DNA sequence: CTTGTGGAAAGGACGAAACACCGTGCTCAATTCGGCAGCACATATACTAAA
DNA sequence: TTTAGTATATGTGCTGCCGAATTGAGCACGGTGTTTCGTCCTTTCCACAAG
RNA sequence: UGCUC
């Protein structure tokens, strides 16, 4: 996981700093270790190690566990450091599904990690008071309403609460409070009657103390999976099937967990009455849609029962496998052309096949299909079976069958995406560093204006800003800006493929 | 038989397939702008601990004028073990 | 004006940290890329080709042609390495057993180590203790390998992990789809039935459907090692700073300088004497070129894998030229000297060039009895005494004696042969020039290579040594005969 | 060890190399320091 | 036909242009049929049945086109449609039909329909790193570094 | 060299080294096997631990941590051969004090 | 007995291929000796079945 | 429900196919070096027909 | 290989 460690290091250096990213990388590479050994191996002061551990555990990146002799060991969560990159997508999806209030709520939750409901609503009000003007003030009523609406939808979840010290072993305080998680009050918001108005940054006891909240990344992952499946089925059959499957997934979200081979089956009557009235669709049309989706060779849904009229169930693992196959074939097509993608789909549909059979079923002349096969072999897109006639395994007396392993190929593609994002971040940082002189020059020549904007602001300071030699450098500045924008866009868009591959690799394991 | 090569292959061999252009739309641009805003605002956040400067040359009267001032967040010591108190 | 930089420091080596280099580090260390399989040019000068083998940018091996990287002669050239890129990765014969061990240690699906959280913590606590020795490291490796081989299912991803063993030569087989006598699992049934098209197009696949386990070629092994979490690397008893799991599979070959590959230009015929390593590297480059040609021309998979196995075998021979699992049809015709053969053996580097090596200022002569000399004295002939010289430093005590010795010259027995000045290290031969002017200009601190005279301590030894008394330091006395004489009472120690 | 000392070309720890020698030079450890007037 | 001759081989020379034209024409026909089926919007089942195209229908269509002089059998068009399926552009379904205008397979009929891809191009391919042929030799400090990369340079310049 | 016809010198075999060790003459053994036989001065980089040339480390592209070191030529040959075998000996130098 | 324009042959580079014409093909082990990996295989422990 | 039988399950325990060692050197010499199998280019010499 | 010891 060297690429993963590099990506985590880059993210922690770009987001938190240097003295903390070293501790994070050390925790990720060595795993759980006490504090003293971490400080000894890192080579820095103890106070810096304490600050790094505290600022990391604040964002739920690392956890602390008790062991024999009451020693505390800190273990980092590389998965969380990787999900950290998905913050822009989280903000975008919570702004699309909800109003800007929930957008700011999730933004504050992700930038602070753990906070109380009162603090987050106060910050949201203070930030939204700047959006509007004309003396209009922001009240906490609507903010708390939006917060509870996000809560009941499992988007925000209460952090693990420390058990009561008086009731649980009253006496000597342990080295660690041993925070535990309770599913009863996991999504129960506290009753806070106090209200207030946000301040406009003029620059001129807590009821919910101890109850910290955070962003439930599992709910965001489930929502992204649902959106991906909906987009896929929309591109395949029609938007009507997309709406049907969206309604089915919305109904199944509550009655199912985040990891299950099959969801709870639904009947035709409930799906019909729960579908929006905006579609002039009858019962027989819904039955036809369901029975034609069940016959789809991709197996997005399944009958799995006949009681209660039309009983159907959604296949999540099969849908994720189909999406992973789509991603793999698309990247193969974009990397080696359409003919190599044809050969890939041929060797994928046929579990085992040889060179002559591939040439016969693909109609690709010789000297070209074998070249693409060997190119894909050199890139770990497929593995050879090599069924031997004799235990000697001599090449001259054995058959070689081509076979694509979806799991290994998906893992390799995920590693490639991680290293690609790492290289993109490295290139962005290099472009920012090499041009930091022009950046500081622009910052200074623009702060000349930013200063004394209104007080003592004479007009004689507007015709001398562009008089400097920065005018011909504005072209290089714009080039750097557009390059950084495109690099960030590519990094964000590769995150979708990373999420698809991670979900495929996660939903195929048992963790037994 | 294979021919002999006098010079080594190019360090960056050319490819006839180019990357697919990025997706366009208001969503992607908004996500880009929000990521840039997060980059700009998370460095000034108290959680972003900077390298402590050391080896000051001299002390001056302008120190109080150039003294960097920034509010510091107070960690919840109830949840955090005792080994992290200053 | 002038910057302060230290000229020389009395640096003493503390310890040697062994490790491995990744292909990127191999590229960084190397200076040029060797891609030409030929050695010399077509012209009659037979000059070495550029960017090819025997290029002078990777050192020099001839007294006339200097190095191209550093402008120095052969005596001062230390040599430079080169990197050769391989089309397909190959298993490192040296780390092949380590590769098998790691593959048995980690999972073949998620690349995680086959250990529970409790066992992981236990091993980390047992390894974090200071003063960990090599024996303890190997014992911990053995224990962890045993406990990992005990398990059969992965606790992280849930994928099945069968036995991993060695088949043939430089081939690894993972028995993922093993035959289950009890109720078979859905995975093995799906794998067996996925051969429908293969059986339809090739019936011979159905009888041989069994024994069709996973074959871990270098590509898949490297892809798996590149995705191993760094947290589990310490559990493999491999130092993270020394190397990484991906370094065991070699993709670049480090061609050594020409100092290690001496070439003799035999002008008496139309050929030159080269070492075996040069021929092995030439064959490896030729095989890489042939593999590239077959890939471009679209050859069959059978011959492609044959060429890949041949390249693996040639690389293994280049590393270790003495293997046992070499097929008869693939067996080498002649015998070549690999690095292992050059290191081990009676004439190896450790026993032939490090433990016992030849020295100068020494002679070998027959012995004869002479009881007229003391037991602590040995007779040296005048002929040998004039050849073995001793460097005496000109001081305020023996200034006149060295003056007289220089005046005598290399002809008269009491004298010297060379003078090294204090300021300049340019030696001066006493046979030429006015020796009197040199004697009159002997400054303090100069070195004079005086002849072996009476009173000089000299080691005397018999080559077959049983005890320490077989070699003793005596006082040399010059005599006109041609044999080493000593008191016969000292014959019993020397035997 | 001794074999590694012989290979690396350094004096082995055994024999005459177990100890170190010091020179009996006319000196004065911790010589007087010049006082600082400005500080 | 196997040892010599063939509708694709012409004088021991494979006609790549011929198979390409066949694939393009078949895909255009299937896409037009699917578009007509979608625009009819009479009923989902009827829409899917109309978007479907039997092997005999497309074979007679190709014969009516008359692109080449060599006679193309039904199995030839079937193999062309199978190659198109392998391209990820069409979908085939085997329905049960005793006898009809096709009468090729006993009690089975293959119907082909143009289908859109599952998902658009992924994000990995949109970055030069995902389509790099020397991606294995990437390293922070060395000759091939992301800072001095030519692929990303040309990609940002474009 | 080996032979007299080749103007070769005598060989201090393993048994001679054993005798010299038994005597404890460390400086004599060092002068015989290091100074008078295959003495050489190499350049080692204190950062990566690799061998340089002319006071320059091509690996790190720097010359501030490069330092001279006395060594038998056979030991340098062994180090080079091991580096060729992917067994990289990293030398961590330090002051003689 | 000297000569010549055209022809054949012999010798020396030279490139495709892999040092054996064809595809075969043997024998002997040089003597311990400390690892091992297979198989096997045994015994007991645990769980299902009959009373 | 409980004692007896069957199966598995790993351990452990006895072989058999591997890989590794076998004194120190000194001195002379004779051999041979990678090549060689077939194809083509070039140069030379001599079967007759001509003075 | 022959030797020398
Ligand atoms: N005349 C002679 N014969 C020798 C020499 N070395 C070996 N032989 C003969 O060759 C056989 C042994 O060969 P080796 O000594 O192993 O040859 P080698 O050492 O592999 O050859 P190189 O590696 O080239 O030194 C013996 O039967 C000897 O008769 C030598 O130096 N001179
Ligand atoms: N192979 C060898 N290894 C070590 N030393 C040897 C060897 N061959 C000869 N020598 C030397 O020669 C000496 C052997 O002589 P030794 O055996 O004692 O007398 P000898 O040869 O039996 O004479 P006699 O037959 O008794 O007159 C001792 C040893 O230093
Ligand atoms: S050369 Fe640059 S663009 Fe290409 S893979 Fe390497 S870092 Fe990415
Ligand atoms: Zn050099
Ligand atoms: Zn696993
Ligand atoms: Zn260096």
């Amino acid at each position: 996981t060297q690429a993963e460690i590099k990506l985590c290091s880059l993210l922690l250096q770009e987001h938190f700093g240097e003295i903390v990213e070293k501790i994070g990388v050390h925790l990720i590479r060595t795993g759980s270790q006490p504090l003293r050994v971490i400080a000894h191996d890192t080579g820095t002061s103890l106070d810096q190690v304490k600050k790094a551990l505290c600022v990391l555990v604040q964002h739920n990146l690392v956890s602390y566990q008790v062991h024999k002799r009451g020693v505390v060991e800190y273990e980092a969560q590389c998965s969380r450091v990787l999900r950290m990159l998905r913050y822009p997508r989280y903000i975008y999806t919570t702004k699309t599904l909800y109003s800007d209030t929930g957008e700011l709520i999730v933004e504050e939750l992700l930038l602070n990690g753990k906070l109380t409901m009162s603090a987050v609503v106060k910050k949201v009000a203070d930030r939204l008071t700047e959006t509007m003007e004309d003396g209009k003030t922001m009240d906490y009523a609507e903010v708390s309403n939006t917060f509870v609406r996000l809560a009941d939808t499992h988007f925000v979840q209460r952090c693990p609460s420390v058990p009561t010290t008086e009731n649980s072993d009253p006496g000597p305080p342990p080295p660690a409070p041993t925070l535990v998680i309770n599913e009863k009050d996991m999504y129960l918001v506290p009753k806070l009657s106090l209200i207030g108005k946000g301040k406009r940054r003029r620059s001129s006891p807590i009821p919910d103390d101890g109850i910290y909240w955070q962003a439930n990344l599992d709910r965001f992952h489930q929502h992204f999976r649902d959106q991906a499946i909906v987009s896929a089925v929309a591109n395949r059959m029609d938007q009507t099937s997309s709406e049907i499957v969206r309604t089915m997934l919305r109904m199944s979200e509550i009655t199912t967990s985040s990891s299950a081979p099959f969801t709870q089956p639904l009947s035709s009557n409930e799906i019909f009455r729960s579908l929006p009235v905006g579609y002039n669709i009858s019962k027989q049309v819904l039955d036809q849609y369901l029975t034609l989706l069940a016959d789809d060779p991709l197996e997005f849904v399944g009958k799995s029962g006949d009681s209660g009229g039309g009983m159907y169930v959604i296949n999540l693992h099969k849908a994720l496998a189909s999406l992973a196959t789509a991603t793999l074939e698309s990247v193969v097509q974009e990397r080696f052309g359409s003919r190599c993608a044809r050969i890939f789909r041929l060797v994928l549909q046929k579990k085992h096949i040889e060179q002559k059979q591939v040439e016969d079923f693909a109609m690709i002349p010789a000297k070209e299909a074998k070249d693409m096969l060997y190119k894909m072999l050199s890139e770990n897109f497929m593995s050879l079976q090599e069924i031997p006639k004799t235990p000697d395994h001599a090449p001259s007396r054995t058959f070689y069958l081509y076979t694509v392993n979806i799991l290994s190929a998906a893992r390799m593609l995920l590693h490639r995406c991680y290293k690609s994002i790492a290289n993109l971040i490295e290139r962005r940082q290099f472009e920012t560093k090499e041009n930091k002189r022009l950046l500081e020059k622009s910052q200074r020549v623009e702060a000349i204006i930013a200063s004394m904007q209104a007080t003592g602001a004479e007009e004689a300071q507007l015709q001398e800003i562009e008089e400097m030699i920065t005018a011909p450098e504005r072209q290089q500045l714009e080039t750097l800006k557009r390059n950084v924008n495109k690099l960030d866009a590519s990094e964000i868009q590769v995150d979708e493929t990373i999420f698809l591959l991670e979900s495929y690799i996660e939903c195929t394991m048992k963790r037994q | 038989l294979p021919d002999v090569v006098l010079k080594p292959p190019p360090l960056f061999p050319d490819t006839d397939y180019k990357p697919v252009p990025l997706k366009t739309g208001e969503g992607e641009e908004y996500m880009l702008a929000l990521k840039q805003e997060l980059r700009e605002t998370m460095k000034r956040m108290p959680y972003f601990i900077e390298t402590p400067e050391e080896r000051q040359d001299i002390e001056r009267y302008s120190k109080r004028y150039m003294k960097v001032y920034k509010e510091e967040w107070i960690p919840d010591w109830r949840r955090l073990p005792r080994e992290m108190m200053p | 004006k002038e910057q302060f930089r230290e000229t020389d420091v009395a640096k003493k080596i503390s310890h040697i940290c062994f490790g491995m280099k990744s292909p990127e580090e191999m590229r960084q260390q190397a200076h040029i890329q060797v891609v030409s399989k030929n050695l010399y040019s077509q012209d009659n000068q037979h000059a070495p080709l550029l960017y090819g083998v025997l290029d002078h940018r990777m050192g020099t091996s001839e007294k006339d042609r200097p190095c191209e990287t550093c402008g120095k002669n052969l005596a001062d050239c230390l040599g430079h390495y080169g990197y050769i890129d391989l089309e397909l990765p190959c298993f490192h014969v040296g780390y092949f057993r380590a590769v098998i061990g790691i593959l048995q240690m980690i999972c073949k699906t998620c690349c995680h180590i086959m250990l529970s959280q409790e066992e992981k913590k236990q091993f980390l606590d047992y390894l974090k203790r200071p003063g960990l020795t090599y024996l303890q490291k190997r014992g911990l490796k053995k224990k962890i390998s045993d406990k990992c081989r005990k398990k059969n299912i992965c606790h992280h991803c849930g994928a099945f992990n069968g036995t991993v063993k060695k088949c043939g030569l430089l081939k690894i087989i993972h028995e993922k789809y093993k035959t289950n006598k009890k109720v078979v699992d859905p995975i093995v049934s799906n794998f067996l039935q996925s051969f429908e098209t293969a059986i339809e197009h090739n019936k011979e696949v159905e009888p041989l459907l069994g024994r069709a386990q996973e074959n871990l070629n270098p590509l898949v092994v490297l892809n798996l090692f590149k995705r191993i979490p760094a947290e589990d690397v310490p559990l493999l008893l491999m130092n993270p700073e020394a190397g990484k799991p991906s370094d065991l599979i070699l993709t670049r070959l480090l061609v050594p300088p020409l100092c290690i590959r001496p070439s003799v230009v035999s002008d008496l015929k139309s050929g030159t004497n080269e070492d075996d390593l040069t021929m092995k590297l030439t064959e490896i480059i030729f095989l890489n070129d042939v593999i590239k040609k077959h890939r471009i021309s679209g050859a069959k998979t059978q011959m492609i894998m044959e060429d890949w196995d041949f390249l693996q075998l040639q690389c293994a021979l280049y590393i270790n030229s003495e293997l046992s699992g070499i097929p008869l049809n693939m067996a080498p015709k002649k015998w070549t000297r690999g690095f292992v053969q050059r290191l081990k053996g009676k004439q190896g580097r450790f026993r032939g060039n490090l433990s016992g090596k030849r020295v100068d200022f020494s002679g070998r002569t027959v012995i004869s009895p002479d009881p007229n000399l003391r037991i602590d004295e040995v007779a040296v002939p005048v002929h040998v005494a004039k050849i073995l010289t001793f460097p005496e430093k000109v001081n305020k005590a023996n200034i006149n004696f060295l003056r007289k010795l220089v005046q005598n010259g290399p002809e008269v027995h009491p004298g010297a042969n060379f003078i090294q000045q204090r300021h300049t290290q340019m030696k001066r031969f006493l046979k030429y020039g006015n020796r009197e002017k040199m004697a009159q200009e002997l400054k303090y601190g100069d070195i004079v290579e005086r002849h072996l005279i009476d009173g000089d301590v000299v080691l005397f030894n018999r080559q077959p040594s049983l005890h320490k008394l077989s070699i003793m330091a005596h006082l040399a006395r010059v005599k006109p005969h041609r044999t080493f004489r000593f008191n016969e009472c000292v014959c019993t120690p020397y035997n | 060890g001794v074999s590694e000392c012989i290979i690396m070309g350094i004096p082995m720890n055994i024999g005459t190399g177990l100890f170190k020698l010091l020179h009996k030079a006319d000196r004065d450890p911790n010589p007087p320091k010049r006082p600082l007037i400005f500080d | 036909r196997s040892v010599t001759g063939g509708a694709w081989y012409s004088d021991q020379d494979f006609e790549s242009e011929f198979v390409e034209v066949l694939n393009q024409q078949c895909f255009k026909f299937l896409q037009s049929k699917a578009e007509t089926a979608r625009e009819s919007k009479q009923n989902p089942m009827i829409q899917r049945n109309s978007s479907f195209a039997s092997s005999h229908e497309v074979w007679k269509y190709i014969c009516e086109l008359g692109i080449s002089k060599v006679e193309l059998s039904m199995e030839d068009i079937e193999t062309i449609l199978n190659t198109l399926i392998y391209d990820g552009k069409v979908e085939m379904t085997i329905i049960a039909a005793k006898e009809g205008t096709v009468g090729s397979v006993d009690g089975h009929m293959k119907l082909y329909r143009a289908v859109n891809p599952i998902i658009p191009p992924t994000g990995l391919v949109r970055a030069p790193c995902g389509l790099c042929p020397v991606f294995d030799d990437c390293h922070e400090g060395g000759e091939i570094s992301p800072s001095n990369c030519i692929y990303m340079t040309e990609w940002l310049e474009f | 060299t080996e032979g007299r016809s080749r103007d070769g010198g005598l060989r201090l075999g393993e048994m001679e080294r054993d005798c010299l060790i038994g005597y404890g003459a460390s400086m004599l053994l060092l002068e015989r096997l290091m100074i008078s036989s295959d003495a050489f001065e190499v350049d080692v980089c204190g950062q990566c631990g690799l061998l340089g040339y002319s006071g320059w480390c091509h690996y790190c592209k720097s010359s501030c941590h490069v330092s001279s070191l006395r060594i038998p030529y056979a030991c340098k040959l062994l180090f080079q051969e091991l580096q060729s075998m992917n067994i990289i000996p990293r030398l961590k130098l330090s002051k003689y004090n």
